[PDB]
């Protein structure tokens, strides 16, 4: 009942634990964020277009 | 003998004594300046 | 084929210069890519026929020298191309013909062709001809002393002296 | 997923705590270092088609 | 090179000692330390002692070096021998040492000077008695003016210093007396007019007296805090002081008393506008006020934490504590998640709200203890060091970057000094005779031509047909259009990331823990690059035949091999090893 | 600037032995210094 | 002995090649004199140029702020370490626009911004030219001629150098940038932004930078004016020039030092009235300089006069505006960029370099930074000891590779303008591959008539690709050059470390011949190699 | 609006926190002793949220990026001087604020703060408890360097020197060599074979796991994917502030290169030491401490390696029964065993391909696939097939 129109929850390729992320430099963490942002946006948008 | 000499030199880094420092008197309004007398 | 291609770029039309630029850029890239492929090809033929290097089992032989690494190097073009015929002769280690050309120099005192096709002819592709000084460029200044004072070929005398 | 660690049970008293798996190591096609299911002590799946 | 609470020399002893001028008695040394020129740097006894000892040691050093060189007419490392003087290698080495040591000297002194005008404790007082308009104006324009964003705050700073000096007069030491000449000599614009545009009003001055009396300001430090918080809408709240502020009846009464008592010698609102800044520095009339201002900055600075006295202003002046809180979590997470996802099942919602509470509790619990433990941990180079971490607040504290530049310069100089060792000194002859017995051999005995180096990898990932095509041809031209330069920047940046990742993997390849993590950095980087390439490639093909054009050339290249699924080892080349082995080596951490 | 070192671009101008010695094309000071170095060395060698 | 001969050769080669470059310089300078003399007929003159005493900002007790009445009439002489104010009148449109917009100017962030951009739009360059006695001119003519003689003898003795001459001339004519009494002394200001006041305080230093001291004698101040609309990319020919009247330059210290003390030490009472005394003679003693001169001191509290002088006379506490405009970083790479710039401008004067200095170094530190910046792998800290100390035989081929990949990946840029008169011009950006990352035509310069055949656009792009590939080759020579030269000393004189030196040389040669012979049989066997095991062979011999 | 505040601090020649110790700001070395924001995360629990540098090469690189960015930080300084002169010129609050707003937009100050983008409720939790947008913007402090980083070329050069790279190669070599030696020694004592056997013993006990009646559903629910199947991570009890801070700083202390470590320590000690010095005597003292440090560390590594593999002669060299005498104890490394082991591997061996006259040895894939790739064609094919995620032929 709850889930009917909704998108699948975005699945980000090579998503990281907190314990690996703790070793990313400030710049590499910015990059990680860029990656997650882009995957999430791409997928959710793809679902919009699909539906 | 070389390596002996350098271990002998890294012994001298822990042989550091401290020289006695000299506290001054804290005030609320300024800093006190002592000079050698 | 100006007949065919001219109106593609317009010309009365005014030139694109955008289309024209992209196509120049692309053409150049194509040429360069042919060069690089030729280099790598040479490397490949060598590796596949060389059994001693095959004996040590190394995948790394195939990647340790690639188009970037092999010669001719592009950023070295000038000093090799802008060079006089004499200079090119000595650069490629032909001391005989360079000395000859030098004596004749003293005593008597858009084109299509690579500037080196003058000095380097067919017969200098034979690996038999390549002087030992020139063989391994990395070490050239050291391997030059094994060589004869005038001749490209190694001098028994010098090497025996050194050993003795 | 089993540890080759030593057990206090009487049947397992022969079992000795294993050194950790070797780091960059090239195995024989029928063995693995035994870390995960993806990498068993004994590779059961054939490598053919 | 500097760390917290380190002493640095501001004196150049070397120049005079090379001329042969040396001191013996302590009186001689005090005579060596006193600037004739206008400025007077006082010292703590401690710093003075340290400096003295250093001086003596430098005497002994230059002495023994000179005596050694008179006997021979430095002293080698243990297994080494001195090359001859007038040998190229030794001349070069010694030169290198001369230069490196001049650099290290200059740096030492520069950091000393930073300490001096940052008002570090061992330089307790800078005295200006001997300065003339030039020195004062210059000191002002280098120290006060340049730094300040706001013009109008400078005047305030001045009057407030005048008020503090005038109110605290008994407790100041004798060496300060001269400055009071400048305080009684201050010229004010008549009450509401030729000086109205030149100088400030007396009313203003009494406002600031009100502030010194009401908040008990003893310092340039609390001055700083008060002056930043007082014009703001929350003023009563920010500046509310731990010993509570006096009630305005008594204060305004004492201000009436001062105003009146000073008339017979010849809730107040925050004051108005003041004359444009330049007047202060360029009118003779303001010259005493200016003087006070300088004296206010270079002295009147004391260690004490102003945030013991103004505990509510700590959040405003410097950043607030994260453990201190000035909807439900579930609703925030709903807002980020967007309307396109199912709302959180209300189990997980409730569960997450529970965590949010438990975390609130952890914060409240650990707020004090973390602070305490932190300062205690700093008081104990060591893991904890800095240019400035001091317990006390310093409004003139130097920017971290000025100090770091010096430090870096000094470390270059050190590495330079260390180089020259192998130029000046040499190994035993027969040791190198021996050494030349094992020749360098190309194949084995020489390091391999592919080491980890950033351009090696950048080259490797730019050598791919698809990416080489995308760089040169594929993207719209970088100079021609905006999309061109944008796409170009991003492609280049992504290559760069993947290159840095491969590089740091290659360096640490031998140690497993670090390698698996660095490997995850490679995965993220490569994934980013692959998505960019894939996208731009599709764009090339879709975008709207003719022989040898862009699209044909692209379709000739074939399928794009993803950088993610590439298996490259330490040297940046594909592996020798079986896929199952390589996969295991690079597997994620647990 | 004034220093004692040959003024030339080529590094080949600054080449000497490992022992800091040049008995060819060295300045007269260098030459005496270096012949003295080798003299001392061989004196000790043939002594022992 | 052979190392000595190598060095000797490189010295000669350097002489010969330089002597080949000078005439290019004369012709370039001539063409630029010409082009400039044309352009200045049509452009906005810089009419009044006057050197004057700087006017104190300080006011007396009864004065009021606003006037700015005194510019000073003029000045007969400019002391060495002193500030003077040069006044210019440049009536160019943007300057007018500035005077108007500022005289209208209680303040808005917007208008502040507008004013600052309007200031950045044009700029002035101020320099000091010195006169020359016929005596000095004859001494220089004499020295130049003696050098030319030495070069002619050298070339005569050793034929191959006479050949290298023709080489260098033919290279310069290709590499070079095509262009279609008083001697320069100092650059006081690289970029003076536009003012409503039309004046600059300039500090003259004690030292021009090649590091030399400044002479005495007559100087006039030259002022160049550039506006970035009429002359983007800042060609040196297009600009507006005017000169001040002559004045006298000298170093005043030894007079004033003599006048105040009537001098190795200074007693410490006098120090502060001494510095005051100096500032009244016009000299600039900064505050810090006083302060440090005072911090190195005799037993008696004295100031060493030579330490004080050394501080006054050097770049530490005050600089030419021209040198303050540059970063620490830029000043560190400057001799490299200058060397390179001079390869492409064969025979440049210090005047020319002075003009182009800012623009070149900004370009370098922006677009070129990878080429110019010091590179711990490639770079050489020292020439004498580089072969021995920094570079190991074990690290050598790695470092060579590093150079090669770096150049492969980096990028160079080049320009070409059409010689046949349409303003068609191309820019190119080029890899270490020879490939072109970018090619662009610019129709801006050329008129609306166009009518340029595809042929001519092709010729233009050809020329641009050329100049670009050449820039890239030259940059690579400078990036990889030092390390490769020291590599040469390592391998040539350090043979006996290697397997091709000494007793093992003979083995290498042997291996070499076998390889050759072996290649032959592989070519005979159809490029399938014989057996390693030599199972293939007819005879046991 | 927080952005204008940050910009305000960037313009100032004064340190933003006034040099004072603040528990939430790590003054980091790597970052040039600059006050970076590093709160404790109580959702992860006890852990200071901030980068932990894991190698010296990371340090050396970051230091280099600072040197590279120098020129830009300098142009920026020169530009800031102009800016805050303009700020002095402006007499009204609101206009000043307009200037700061527009200029903070231009320098992209806001773009320095990196917020977690994850839509997943759990990652949401981890970041958003302690470190959130609301918090991160309010708490962030920008150095000039982090601003120059954004408008600037990217360096192709790590700060690593020729010699530093020499030592890197040597270190990697040495450690790899000893690890391979150690592993072969475990195979030789047959402890690996034992480990396999014992695994087989442990199998006796185990059940086959319940995989569910609907196996898809089951697997998925184990992973927490289906709807309402989300579990929260187990709450961890936070560690004392000293512990967390010591982890964070110990990390970057380990990573400090020799020169910096020594130099910092020498100067800092020179203040308190009994016989202090300035000038060249100090420099000397540093160089000596450094050279001695290298030598001592070398010698210590050799002794360690000796203890690990049991290298070195046993007892007296001149024993009656010959020099040779040695004793081997069960599962214990010894010099003799190491060298016998290598002897077995390569005894008269001329090349690794020596035994490849034998077809069944030649196509063994044990050592890797590298001897079986002969023409380029096949190599490329392998590359392709591997990238597609299929098997190598």
């Amino acid at each position: 009942n709850h889930v009917v129109g909704r998108a699948p929850e975005p699945v980000v390729p090579h998503e990281q634990p907190q314990e690996v992320l703790r070793h990313f430099s400030a710049e590499e963490r910015a990059m990680y964020e860029q990656h997650v942002k882009e995957q999430t946006s791409r997928q959710l948008g793809e679902w919009e277009r699909a539906m | 003998e070389v390596v002996e000499r350098d271990a002998a030199l890294m012994k001298k880094t822990l042989s550091s004594g401290r020289r006695l420092r000299h506290r001054v008197e804290s005030s609320r309004t300024h800093r006190n300046a002592g000079s050698l007398s | 084929d100006k007949a065919v291609w001219e109106s593609f770029y317009r010309k009365t039309g005014s030139l694109d210069l955008d289309k024209l630029a992209e196509s120049i850029k692309t053409a150049l890239w194509d040429a360069t890519r042919k060069i690089r492929s030729a280099k790598e090809a040479a490397l490949h033929r060598s590796l596949s026929h060389n059994t001693r290097m095959r004996a040590s089992a190394d995948l790394k032989h195939w990647y340790e020298e690639d188009a970037n690494t092999l010669r001719p190097l592009a950023f070295e073009a000038l000093k090799h191309e802008a060079a006089t015929p004499w200079m090119q002769l000595v650069q490629h280690g032909k001391k005989e013909e360079a000395a000859a050309l030098l004596k004749e120099f003293e005593q008597k005192g858009n084109r299509e062709q690579p500037p080196l096709a003058s000095t380097l002819k067919a017969e200098d592709s034979n690996p038999a001809t390549i002087p030992i000084g020139s063989v391994h460029p990395l070490f050239t200044p050291a391997l030059v002393q094994i060589e004869e004072a005038g001749g490209g070929s190694v001098s028994n005398e010098a090497v025996c002296r050194a050993q003795l | 997923q089993t540890a080759v660690n030593s057990s206090d049970n009487p049947m397992l008293s022969s079992v000795t705590t294993a050194a950790p798996a070797a780091d960059l190591s090239r195995t024989k096609p029928h063995e693995g270092t035994g870390t995960s299911e993806r990498d068993p002590y004994i590779r059961t799946l054939h490598n053919q088609r | 090179i500097t760390s917290r609470g380190q002493f640095n020399p501001i004196h150049n002893f070397s120049y005079a000692m090379e001329r042969g001028v040396r001191a013996r008695d302590v009186k001689a040394f005090e005579k060596l330390i006193t600037n004739p020129g206008p400025l007077r740097v006082a010292y703590t006894p401690d710093y003075l002692d340290w400096l003295h000892r250093c001086y003596k040691a430098k005497g002994t050093y230059m002495d023994a070096r000179a005596v050694a060189e008179k006997k021979f007419n430095g002293a080698p490392p243990p297994g080494m021998f001195l090359r001859p003087a007038h040998s190229f290698r030794r001349l070069a080495g010694e030169l290198k040492r001369r230069r490196a040591q001049s650099i290290l000297d200059e740096v030492a002194r520069a950091q000393g000077m930073l300490d001096l005008f940052e008002r570090q404790p061992h330089f307790p007082a800078i005295h200006i008695d001997r300065c003339s308009r030039f020195h004062l104006v210059e000191l002002f324009k280098e120290m006060v003016l340049e730094r300040s964003l706001d013009s109008n705050m400078i005047w305030e700073k001045a009057l407030l210093y005048r008020a503090i000096l005038s109110e605290r007069k008994p407790s100041y030491p004798t060496s300060f007396h001269y400055i009071f000449t400048a305080v009684e000599d201050t010229v004010f614009a008549p009450t509401i007019h030729p000086l109205a545009a030149k100088c400030p009003t007396l009313e203003a001055y009494y406002y600031y007296v009100y502030l010194v009396k009401k908040y008990y300001i003893d310092n340039a430090v609390e001055a700083h805090v008060v002056l930043r918080c007082h014009r703001e809408p929350n003023a009563a709240d920010l500046l509310f002081s731990n010993p509570p502020p006096k009630d305005d009846t008594e204060i305004m009464k004492a201000v009436e008393l001062l105003r009146n008592a000073d008339i017979q010698r010849g809730p107040p609102v925050l004051p108005g506008a003041y004359p444009p800044i330049d007047m202060l520095w360029r009118c003779e009339e303001n010259l005493p006020l200016l003087k006070v201002l300088l004296f206010g900055e270079f002295n009147l600075i004391v260690s004490e934490n102003p945030f013991v006295k103004f505990p509510s202003a700590h959040g405003f002046l410097t950043r607030p504590y994260s453990t201190d809180s000035s909807m439900s979590l579930a609703n925030v997470m709903a807002e980020k998640r967007g309307h396109l996802l199912p709302s959180l099942p209300r189990n997980t919602a409730t569960s997450i709200d529970a965590r949010a509470q438990d975390i609130r509790r952890l914060q409240q619990k650990h707020h004090r203890d973390d602070i305490v433990s932190f300062q205690k941990l700093l008081r104990t180079p060591s893991a904890f060091s800095s240019y400035s971490d001091w317990s006390y607040f310093n409004p003139r504290a130097v920017r971290a970057e000025e100090r770091d530049r010096l430090t870096r310069k000094a470390v270059e100089a050190l590495k330079l000094y260390d180089s020259a060792t192998n130029d000046i000194y040499r190994h035993s002859f027969e040791d190198v005779q021996a050494c030349h017995t094992q020749r360098v051999t190309e194949r084995d005995r020489t390091m391999p031509p592919y080491l980890p180096t950033l351009p090696h990898f950048v080259a490797i990932i730019k050598k791919d047909p698809h990416i080489s095509f995308l760089l040169h041809i594929g993207l719209p031209d970088r100079n021609s259009s905006e999309e061109g330069s944008a796409k170009h920047k991003e492609l280049e940046k992504r290559i760069y990331y993947l290159a840095r990742a491969l590089y740091h993997t290659a360096l640490e390849y031998h140690n497993e823990t670090v390698r698996r993590v660095n490997r995850q950095k490679v995965n993220v980087a490569a994934s980013l690059l692959d998505n960019f390439v894939e996208q731009e490639w599709t764009t090339i093909l879709r975008d709207k035949d003719t022989q040898n054009d862009k699209k044909q050339l692209a379709r000739r290249l074939g399928r794009y091999m993803l950088f993610a699924n590439r298996s490259l080892d330490d040297t940046g080349f594909p592996t020798d090893a079986r896929a199952d082995d390589y996969t295991r080596w690079m597997a994620p951490p647990s | 600037k004034e220093s004692l070192l040959p003024n030339s671009s080529s590094p080949f101008a600054y080449v000497e032995d490992y022992m800091g010695t040049n008995l060819v094309f060295g300045s007269p000071v260098h030459a005496k210094e270096s012949a003295a170095v080798w003299a001392t060395y061989f004196e000790r060698r043939y002594a022992s | 002995r052979s190392a000595a001969n190598l060095a000797r050769a490189e010295d000669l080669i350097h002489a010969v090649v330089t002597a080949a470059a000078q005439p290019f310089g004369e012709r370039r300078r001539a063409a630029t004199r010409d082009l400039h003399m044309e352009f200045q007929r049509l452009a906005v003159p810089v009419e009044r140029v006057i050197v004057a005493n700087p006017v104190s900002a300080l006011l007396e007790s009864g004065a009021d702020p606003d006037e700015k009445p005194v510019e000073g009439e003029k000045v007969n002489m400019w002391p060495l370490g002193a500030k003077r104010v040069v006044l210019y009148k440049w009536s160019a449109p943007n300057v007018e626009k500035l005077k108007a917009m500022e005289s209208d100017a209680s303040l808005t962030a917007k208008r502040l911004r507008e004013i600052q951009e309007l200031k950045r739009r044009g700029f002035l360059e101020v320099s000091l030219w010195r006169r020359v006695t016929a005596q000095e001119r004859k001494q220089r003519n004499e020295i130049v001629e003696a050098k030319k003689k030495q070069v002619e003898e050298v070339v005569r003795t050793v034929p191959s150098l006479a050949h290298l001459h023709q080489y260098a001339t033919s290279l310069y004519s290709r590499i070079e940038e095509r262009v279609a009494e008083w001697e320069f002394a100092v650059l006081l200001d690289d970029r003076v932004l536009l003012n409503k006041e039309e004046s600059v305080e300039l500090y003259l230093p004690y030292r021009d930078a090649n590091g030399e001291l400044l002479a005495q004698g007559e100087y006039r101040a030259l002022v160049r004016a550039f506006d970035l609309e009429a002359n983007p990319n800042l060609h040196p020919a297009y600009c507006s020039v005017g000169y001040s009247e002559s004045f006298q330059v000298f170093d005043a210290l030894p007079q004033l030092i003599a006048q105040f003390f009537r001098v190795t030490h200074i007693p410490a009472a006098d120090f502060t009235p001494f510095c005051a005394f100096l500032r009244d003679a016009g000299l600039d003693v900064p505050l810090r300089c006083e302060f440090e001169a005072g911090q190195a001191v005799t037993t008696d509290g004295d100031v060493y006069m030579d330490y004080f002088l050394q501080l006054l006379r050097g770049e530490a506490f005050h600089q030419s505006h021209a040198q303050a405009g540059l970063t620490e970083a830029q000043r560190a790479i400057e001799p490299l960029c200058r060397a390179h710039w001079v390869v492409h401008h064969p025979g440049a004067d210090e005047s020319e370099w002075a003009t182009a200095r800012r623009s070149v170094l900004d370009h370098a530190m922006q677009h070129e930074r990878e080429w110019w910046f010091p590179n711990e792998m490639l770079d050489v800290k020292d020439v004498v000891t580089g072969s021995t100390n920094g570079l190991t035989p074990q690290m050598y081929p790695a470092a060579v590779r590093y150079g090669v990949e770096l150049c492969t990946v980096l990028t160079a840029e080049g320009k070409f303008v059409d010689e046949r008169g349409s303003g068609l011009s191309a820019r190119c950006v080029v890899n270490g591959t020879g490939a072109a990352e970018s090619v662009v035509f610019d129709t801006a310069n050329c008129n609306g008539t166009n009518t340029t055949s595809v042929e001519d656009a092709l010729r233009v792009a050809h020329g641009a690709l050329r100049s670009a590939q050449d820039r890239h080759n030259t940059l690579a020579a400078f990036r990889l050059g030092p390390l490769s030269k020291q590599s040469q000393v390592l391998l040539f004189c350090g043979v006996n470390a290697y397997e091709f030196g000494g007793k093992y040389a003979r083995t290498y040669a042997y291996a070499f011949e076998k390889a050759k012979k072996e290649l032959e049989a592989t070519a005979a066997s159809g490029f399938m190699a014989p057996s390693l095991s030599h199972e293939d062979t007819e005879r046991l011999s | 609006d927080w952005a204008s505040h940050m910009q305000r601090e960037l313009f100032g020649e004064v340190d933003p926190l006034g040099g004072q110790a603040h528990k939430d700001y790590y003054r980091d070395v790597t970052r040039g002793y600059s006050p970076q924001y590093a709160p404790r995360n109580f959702a992860n629990g006890g852990a200071v949220a901030y980068p932990h540098i894991q190698s010296p090469y990371e340090y050396e690189e970051a230091a280099h990026r600072r040197v590279w960015l120098d020129h830009d930080v300098d142009r920026m300084r020169e530009e800031f001087t102009q800016h805050r002169a303009s700020l002095r010129s402006l007499a009204s609050a609101q206009e000043r604020e307009e200037l700061l707003r527009s200029r903070a937009a231009e320098y992209q100050v806001a773009n320095t703060v990196h917020e977690s983008e994850s839509v997943h409720p759990i990652q949401q939790l981890y970041n958003s408890g302690g470190t959130s947008r609301s918090a991160l913007k309010q708490q962030a402090v920008a150095d000039r360097y982090s601003i120059a980083e954004q408008h600037s070329p990217l360096p192709l050069t790590t700060g690593v020197d020729r010699d530093a790279l020499d030592e890197a190669q040597r270190t990697k070599d040495r450690i790899l060599n000893d690890s391979f030696t150690a592993e072969n020694l475990l195979i030789t004592h047959g402890l690996r074979e034992k480990e396999k056997h014992d695994f087989t013993i442990l199998q006796r006990t185990v059940r086959i796991p319940f995989q569910g009646y609907d196996m898809d559903r089951f697997l998925a629910q184990q992973k927490g994917t289906p709807y309402g199947a989300q579990q929260l991570p187990p709450n961890v009890v936070p560690s004392s502030m000293e512990e967390a801070q010591r982890t964070l700083r110990g990390s970057s202390a380990t990573a400090t290169p020799l020169v910096d470590a020594v130099a910092q320590k020498v100067y800092a000690r020179n203040t308190v030491v009994d016989r202090p010095a300035i000038g060249e005597q100090l420099t000397e003292q540093i160089i000596n401490i450094m050279r001695a440090s290298r030598t001592t560390a070398e010698q210590q590594r050799e002794e360690e390696r000796a203890q690990r593999f049991g290298l070195g002669r046993q007892g007296a060299l001149v024993q009656d029964g010959g020099p040779d005498q040695r004793t081997l104890k069960k599962h214990t490394n010894d010099e003799r065993i190491v060298d016998a082991m290598l002897f077995q591997q390569n005894a008269y061996r001329k090349t690794p391909t020596d035994e490849h006259w034998n077809p069944y040895i030649r196509r063994s894939t044990e050592n890797g696939v590298g001897h079986l790739l002969q023409n380029k064609f096949d190599i490329m094919r392998r590359e392709d097939r591997l990238s597609k995620g299929e098997q190598d032929l």
